RNA sequence: GAUGAUCAGGUUGAUAGGUCUGAGGUGGAAGUGUGGCGACACAUGGAGCUGACAGAUACUAAUCGAUCGAGGACUUAAC
RNA sequence: UGGCACCCGGCUCAUCGCAUCCUGGGGCUUAGUCGGUCCCAAGGGUUGGGCUGUUCGCCCAUUAAAGCGGUACGCGAGCUGGGUUCAGAACGUCGUGAGACAGUUCGGUCCCUAUCCGUCGCGGGCGCAGGAAAUUUGAGAGGAGCUGUCCUUAGUACGAGAGGACCGGGAUGGACGCACCGCUGGUGUACCAGUUGUUCUGCCAAGGGCAUCGCUGGGUAGCUAUGUGCGGACGG
RNA sequence: AAGGAACUCGGCAAAAUGACCCCGUAACUUCGGGAGAAGGGGUGCUCUGUUAGGAGAGAGCCGCAGUGAAUAGGCCCAGGCGACUGUUUAGCAAAAACACAGGUCUCUGCGAAGCCGUAAGGCGAAGUAUAGGGGCUGACGCCUGCGCAACGAUCUGGGCACUGUCUCAACGAGAGACUCGGUGAAAUUAUAGUACCUGUGAAGAUGCAGGUUACCCGCGACAGGACGGAAAGACCCCGUGGAGCUUUACUGCAGCC
RNA sequence: AUGAGUAGCGAAAGAGGGGUGAGAAUCCCCUCCACCGAAUGCCUAAGGUUUCCUGAGGAAGGCUCGUCCGCUCAGGGUUAGU
RNA sequence: UCUACCCAUGUCCAGGGUGAAGUUCAGGUAACACUGAAUGGAGGCCCGAACCCACGCACGUUGAAAAGUGCGGGGAUGAGGU
């Protein structure tokens, strides 16, 4: 089947209404780290809230 | 679960020593019988001479099946073989002898001829 | 039992009613081995007001005797009758002249009419499985129809125009929707003219070998190296050998319709 | 499957090389107006 | 149920006897999550296998066990690490040995990576 | 349960894994003795092994924190 | 150089009409047993095969019954040349030559990622005069609706007799539907055993890889029917 | 599980036989075959045992199962057609169509007859009527039509084995589908803010009239409509449109007399 | 431009540890595992004409990524009386 | 340089079956043709790999491919393939 006739403006950015992302989980810098992701690494040092690993 | 074009085999003395069923009665789309049944059948092999002959239509009662009977106390039973005994529409054994096991079921069917000439009844 | 009355039979009948009108003679072809039981009355109730010529193919198989006597049964009856062998021209000759002077009063009428004499318009019809169309090719010299060992062969009617004398119409066999008497069907079935994966070949066995006990309780006694005339079949069947338990009727049927033994009749 | 050009470098140049054009007229002929067109590879 | 890894029966049972000795020479690894997660119910049985101790026992750990040499000085091989110096350690913990240690996804494909060691 | 969604839980806790007892399944483990020339049989022993099923037990993971979310409009009748 | 009328079968899914096949309620004409005929009624139901081109078609055996029709053959971007229907071949009939008829037969290629409206499921917003957590009424809509035997009534109503109702009770089937894995079975590729060939852990004994899970005998949880439980009863 | 062709135009497809030895083999026949016809029996390991010289016989021991896995023929009847082995529409038709061995008719005395070329020059052939061109048939046994022995991916019909073809479906494995990260096209397309029912209309309405329903935006599925899309079509006329073909239609040049 | 962030990414077993690097599932090294093996082995035709070796590179080409390449720059390489 | 036919020169075909002519001994004879035994190895012979075809079904049909793939099938010392 292909289309039967092109489709304006509207309905296109209509249908573009849920295509979006999601802002990320925020926590505290683990070991004066940089603003660590939930439940998972410091990005300076692999720290925990602090306890550093890897 | 006997059906359409399953061949049996007679258990008695009348001529013929085995059929195959045309129509299971007793039902608009019935298509499955079980023991105590009444089916009706054709002879396909029977002797030159003798009582029936082949190619006749008969009815008859099944007495065997692979699969048993559930009986109410949670017991079971099973044959090894499917075997029919040929009858008349007053229910009485065509031939004169009864060769083999026969399920119990039979009797509270009003079997009653058929049961009293069975040898042995399980 | 035998029931077997396939479409094209019914076509057939329709067909030959709807061209009646042309046709100028009929053939009705009958077995000789069993003059009575071959005849079709279904498609006679059809035929009438037509002149028809009783023709006995297959006339080497059968007993001399016996079909002389049908003849003359046929005869005396009110109707003529002939006694022919389809594979070789035994009495082919002489059915033209028969025909000419069955037609001869149309043929002076027409002629003093003001006319030039035309070709004479036959139309063969008869039971499967006889000489229906081997008979047509003998005639014609020239092997046009197609003939087979076994019923059903040829399935629409066809004209054949042989030299400027003959116009010949062709059939494929017709049975009667239902039979009424067994004993004709059992014949029947010995003689061929049914596809005999319809019927019980054992009951087509048991009748022969009790109409030989009957008849010709000596071809019975030589039958094939085995001499005894006991009560039961499984005696003779058991001659030459787990073997074919009851398979064996077929070979009491394969040799029968060959004339291994020698000629008989049913009547 | 086999395709239409198998090459080889010795049935090129004995049907469509220089001597086999200038060996007859009408090949000088092509030559010709090869040259009168102006194409920088002439023969083969 | 079993996670299925989307591999065959004999290449799960492959990689499953692959990271199971490579876990236990060098202690630490780092694998995706999802199969991290997979890998924790083998390592404590051959662990309990290896607590147990008799010859029944050690021939049945034989069968999961590949050969690669582990320590090299001394040349004692994986089951002889697994036998000897490990069963000695978690002599008294009953239970689990093992830790899931998460941490982010990776550049190529983006697949939550984990760092898996022994407690 | 396609993904969202729904439901059971987040250290005053039995949500998942592991460990210890079971239930089912299979059918007499390795080692060592004895008998036989040998293939093999017997004892130690309803033995050994056991994915998804039960009951106990915080041994390992369910830390942090972040975001959202009211102060009750107008008129007329009965206070 | 006549006469005078007319202008594709099968599969999978269904839905509607009544001009009613069965079941319900009636007059009747018909001892009862029955049967025939004519009204009112569309809720549900309305079969498996053999020869066969299913035809101007035969038969077999059941059932309370095996109704007639409309929807672009109802239905090919859902499936089947299986008829129709091509280029290769035999026979045919007509023809004065280029050809005419199909009269019989054998073989013989179409595809499509769903844009919009439609149907079947599942979510995200906001609204509903304060924010929330639960429990709910019911304007409306959909589903279900079928029948057979046997015992009593008592052979009593009847019928000289032979023969025989019957809808009030009571049991028990056929088909269909909804659930579930305690029983009987099925599968059950990270469960347990037997065994062939070859290769590997230095060798014996113990084991691993590959050969459709190498092949065989069993099989827990889960999912299942051919297994089990229940339903259509009335009543206003 | 139970049944075993009940499906269907049709056993299409799938299932079933298969290896090594030892017994046993029909009708028919062109006497060569048919024929691996059809049907039965046995295979593992140990000892006896340089086993006689690698047995064979004997004794024993295990499993449900012993060519223990992979690879190895399904079989039997009856009719047409063609004798057989072979060749054909590359890319719809592998056949009963073509060829074939044999038979028969006709021309040719050698610069042969036939062909290719305007001619020179060649093939026939360096060959000579038991040898060469051109037609028609198509083995060989019985007649001036009748025989199927052997062969066939041939066309019709039947019977065994065996089975998910089905009564009636149920689980399990893998690659897609689905979610996430990277890269990222196509046919189609007048603008569209694009319901339903009875009517009307070049005659088959999301767009017209009357009425009934319907909060805004998405994701996974189905194929009733947009006379859905692409080969302009999967075909009936017409081209006082072509090409081809046949002459008691004419007129030219070929050859021969 | 729409279809649309949709179909596709062209048969197949990899796992871990080190190293380089601004950046590593894809590059290099090591250890196990796996497939072909009458070839998925080696040697030399037709054909191609710099694709061969070493050092640098991250525009474009590799159906993703790339510190890598049959890609881009520089250099170098093919010895016959048999 | 693809395909049709022809001309001159090379090259390829794992294994296993059946057993013609001829020859020798010899019942038979006076010797045959015919018995058997031994030897012998013919065939547009048989089963079947490499090789060459293309009969059935399924998939693919904006394909891996402008004629392919998978499982079965025919010929396979010759009127052969290259
Ligand atoms: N012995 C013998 N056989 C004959 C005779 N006539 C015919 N046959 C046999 O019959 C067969 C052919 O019969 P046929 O005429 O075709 O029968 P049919 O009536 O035409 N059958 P259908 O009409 O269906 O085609 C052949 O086997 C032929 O040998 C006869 O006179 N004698």
């Amino acid at each position: 089947a292909v289309p039967f006739r092109r489709t304006s403006k509207m309905k296109k950015r209509l249908r573009r209404t849920h295509f979006k992302l999601n802002v990320p989980g925020m926590t505290e810098c683990p070991s004066c780290g940089e603003m660590k992701l939930s439940h998972r690494v410091c990005k300076a040092c692999g720290s925990y809230n602090g306890k550093d690993i890897n | 679960m006997i059906q359409q074009e399953t061949r049996l085999k007679v258990a008695d003395n009348s001529g013929a020593r085995e059929v195959l069923t045309i129509k299971v009665l007793g039902g608009s789309g019935r298509k499955t019988a079980n023991i105590g049944d009444v089916i009706v059948c054709t002879v396909k092999q029977a002797t030159p001479g003798g009582v029936v002959k082949k190619g006749e239509v008969v009815k008859a009662v099944i007495v065997r099946t692979k699969s048993g009977a559930r009986r109410s106390d949670g017991s079971y039973i099973s044959f090894d073989e499917n075997a029919c005994v040929i009858i008349r529409d007053d229910k009485s054994p065509r031939g004169t002898r009864i060769f083999g096991p026969v399920a119990r079921e039979l009797r509270e069917n009003n079997f009653m001829k058929i049961v009293s000439l069975a040898p042995e009844v399980i | 039992t035998i029931q077997w009355f396939p479409g094209h039979m019914a076509k057939a009948r329709r067909e030959v009613t709807e061209k009646l009108k042309l046709i100028d003679i009929v053939y009705e072809l009958v077995d000789a081995r069993i003059p009575m039981s071959s005849r079709n009355p279904m498609i006679e109730d059809i035929l009438k007001n037509k002149p028809r010529i009783m023709l006995l193919n297959k006339a080497d198989k059968a007993d001399a005797a016996v079909t002389q006597q049908w003849k003359e049964h046929f005869e005396n009856q009110g109707i003529r009758s002939l006694s022919i062998n389809s594979v070789n021209g035994q009495g082919l000759n002489q059915i033209v002249p028969a025909s000419k002077e069955i037609l001869q009063e149309k043929f002076d009428r027409m002629r003093a009419k003001g006319v030039k004499p035309r070709a004479i318009r036959a139309l063969i019809i008869g039971i499967p499985n006889v000489g229906k169309s081997t008979l047509i090719n003998r005639l014609a010299k020239k092997n046009i129809a197609k003939t087979g060992d076994r019923p059903g062969i040829t399935t629409s009617q066809q004209w054949v125009k042989v030299g400027k004398e003959l116009e010949l119409l062709d059939t494929p066999g017709i049975l009667w929707p239902k039979f009424e008497d067994e004993l004709v069907g059992l014949r029947l079935a010995v003689t061929g003219a049914i596809k005999d994966s319809i019927i019980n070949l054992q009951d087509v066995a048991v009748f022969g070998l009790r109409f030989l006990e009957e008849h010709y309780p000596e071809r019975l006694k030589e039958r094939y190296g085995l001499d005894e005339i006991p009560e039961d079949i499984a005696e003779l069947f058991d001659a030459i050998g787990l073997i074919n338990y009851d398979k064996t009727t077929e070979v009491i049927i394969r040799d029968i319709r060959t004339e291994k033994f020698g000629r008989l009749s049913f009547e | 499957m086999k395709r239409t050009f198998q090459p080889n470098n010795r049935k090129r140049s004995k049907v469509h090389g220089f001597r086999s054009r200038m060996s007859s007229k009408n090949g000088r002929l092509v030559l010709a107006r090869r040259r009168r067109k102006g194409r920088k590879v002439l023969s083969a | 149920s079993y996670r299925k890894l989307g591999r065959t029966s004999a290449q799960r049972k492959a990689m499953l006897r692959d990271l199971t000795t490579d876990l236990i020479i060098n202690e630490r690894i780092e694998t995706t999550e999802t199969r991290a997660k997979e890998l924790r119910s083998v390592v404590e049985k051959m662990i309990t296998l290896g607590k147990r101790g008799d010859l029944h026992a050690r021939r049945q750990a034989a069968a999961y066990i590949r050969n690669e040499v582990a320590n090299e000085e001394n040349n004692q091989d994986a089951l002889q690490k697994l036998f000897s110096d490990i069963a000695t350690r978690y002599e008294e913990r009953q239970g689990g040995y093992t830790r899931i240690m998460k941490l982010g996804p990776r550049r190529g494909d983006g697949a939550p990576m984990a760092i898996i060691e022994l407690v």
